């Protein structure tokens, strides 16, 4: 029902910056949330940043507070993750996930393919 | 995970079906607040107004219809079919001091000022205080012949599972809806007083 495509990943220096983008395609719903996850090699998946379809609400994991910025652009069906002052621990495959916040929509839960982000020491 | 919200909704639906069947099979709505049932029907009407608009799934549209049909049928049984057993003289709560302040609060305090967000915020706020006419009725008379133990159990399991859902989504997904959580805590505290009045006044 919804396909998500992520871009903006790659290799960058320690202290560098990157902006990821999650482009949404398909049939929309009125109220949704979008969350960025990452899965470093050998580790469990963890949430990074979270945003809703409207409002000023944002949430950032403790390890990325003050360095990452999540933002919306409904004119493009896109949500961005600005990652500033990257450290080698931020090396992971980043995934965006969109969920329908409406009732009775337990399986309207879609994920991108993932984008590699590597930070050299 | 999405297990706590699903089992919470199914527990909520079970409570709705148990009450509807209790009124139908016992041919009486003695002890039921028709005003609270009217408020719950208004919660589902304002939240699921995009029923025929916005098709997402067949489980989604039918479940919205099940809640509406069951809530409207319960209202029909209280005010039309079995109105002879409706204790109107005890269902004295002035719901104007609920709908009007909740309506004003939804326009004042919300996540985004848009018709669909205001409507959702209204149904969230209203659902948290929709049980108040039922609470004031039992507190006045000490009776709730139609309210059964299994009905209250599934309502309580519905509130407990939603609480688990808030904690799970916060810790594992970073998601939290401050409006939904604060209103949900108010609703859960009111249900606990609902359970406290039934156990202390109706039982013993
Ligand atoms: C008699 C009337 C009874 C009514 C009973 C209602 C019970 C639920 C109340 C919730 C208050 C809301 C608490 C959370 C408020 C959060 C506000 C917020 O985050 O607002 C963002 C805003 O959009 C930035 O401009
Ligand atoms: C900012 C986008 C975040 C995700 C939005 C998912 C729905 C997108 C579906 C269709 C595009 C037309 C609207």
């Amino acid at each position: 029902q919804v396909q998500l495509v992520e871009s903006g990943g790659g290799l960058v220096q320690a202290g560098g910056s990157l902006r990821l983008s999650c482009a949404a395609s398909g049939f929309p719903v009125k109220r949704w949330s979008m969350t960025w996850y990452r899965q470093a090699p050998g580790k469990e998946r963890e949430w990074v940043a979270a945003i809703r379809s409207a409002g000023h609400w944002t949430h950032y994991a403790d390890s990325v507070k003050g360095r990452f910025t999540i933002s919306r652009d409904n004119a493009k069906n896109t949500v961005y993750l600005q990652m500033n002052s990257l450290k080698p621990e931020d090396t992971a495959v980043y995934y965006c996930n969109v969920k329908d916040e409406g009732d009775f929509s337990y399986w309207y839960d879609y994920w991108g393919q993932g984008t590699q982000v590597t930070v050299s020491a | 995970m999405n297990i706590f919200r699903l089992t919470g909704d199914l527990s909520h639906l079970a409570a709705i079906i148990i009450l509807l069947l209790k009124i139908w099979k016992s041919r009486s709505c003695a002890g039921i607040s028709g005003k609270s049932q009217l408020l719950f029907a208004l919660v589902f009407t304002t939240r699921y107004l995009d029923l025929f608009t916005s098709f997402i799934s067949l489980y989604n549209t039918s479940m919205k219809l099940i809640y509406i049909a069951c809530s409207y049928a319960t209202v029909y049984l209280i005010y039309m079919k079995f109105k002879a057993t409706y204790d109107g003289n005890h269902d004295t709560f002035r719901v104007e001091f609920l709908i009007v302040p909740v309506g004003g609060l939804s326009f004042l305090v919300n996540h985004d000022f848009s018709p669909l967000e205001i409507l959702w915020t209204f149904s969230i706020y209203l659902e948290s205080v929709a049980i108040l006419p039922q609470l004031f009725m039992i507190s006045k008379t000490g009776e709730a012949e139609t309210i059964t133990t299994h009905y209250l159990f599934f309502l309580g399991l519905y509130r407990a599972l939603y609480l688990v859902n808030w904690i799970w989504r916060y810790y594992f997904e970073g998601f939290f809806d401050l409006i939904a959580v604060v209103a949900g805590v108010v609703q859960t505290v009111l249900y606990c007083d609902f359970f406290y009045l039934y156990v202390t006044k109706v039982l013993k």
